[PDB]
């Protein structure tokens, strides 16, 4: 506001709360990776090809 | 109205005094005078106030908050 003749701002102060879930999922992630594995069929030669 | 505010203003001219029901039909004139131009103003949100998302805002524009803020003069003429 005007506030006398001025241009003072309001106080805007941030308290953040809504991070501590996503960075214990994100761990949760880190924690335990995944990738990609092939399994093997009914072949005699299915087990080399898969590994 | 007029008519008794200026009577009642211009008594004492005449060396004169007023009565209890001329004050009593001046204050009712004045009353009904004023009930006329009668204005209620009302009180605007003060510009940090969130708009909910129930509004539907878009980060394009600046309507993620209520406007009437005047902000960013500055420019020359340092020390501010």
């Amino acid at each position: 506001t005007k506030l006398d003749e001025q241009f003072e701002k309001y106080p805007k102060f941030e308290i953040n709360k809504v991070a501590t879930e996503l960075n214990r999922i994100i761990a949760e992630y880190r924690n335990n990776r995944i990738t990609v594995k092939f399994r093997p069929g009914d072949r005699e030669a299915s087990e080399e090809l898969a590994n | 109205a007029v008519g008794y505010q200026l009577l009642l203003r211009m008594l004492s001219d005449y060396s004169l005094e007023p009565t209890p029901q001329v004050l009593s039909n001046a204050q009712r004139s004045y009353d009904a005078l004023m009930t006329d131009t009668l204005v209620v103003p009302s009180m605007r949100r003060r510009g940090d106030f969130p708009v909910g998302q129930g509004n539907k805002y878009d980060v394009f524009t600046s309507d993620r908050y209520y406007p009437g803020d005047l902000p960013l003069i500055d420019g020359d003429i340092p020390n501010a």
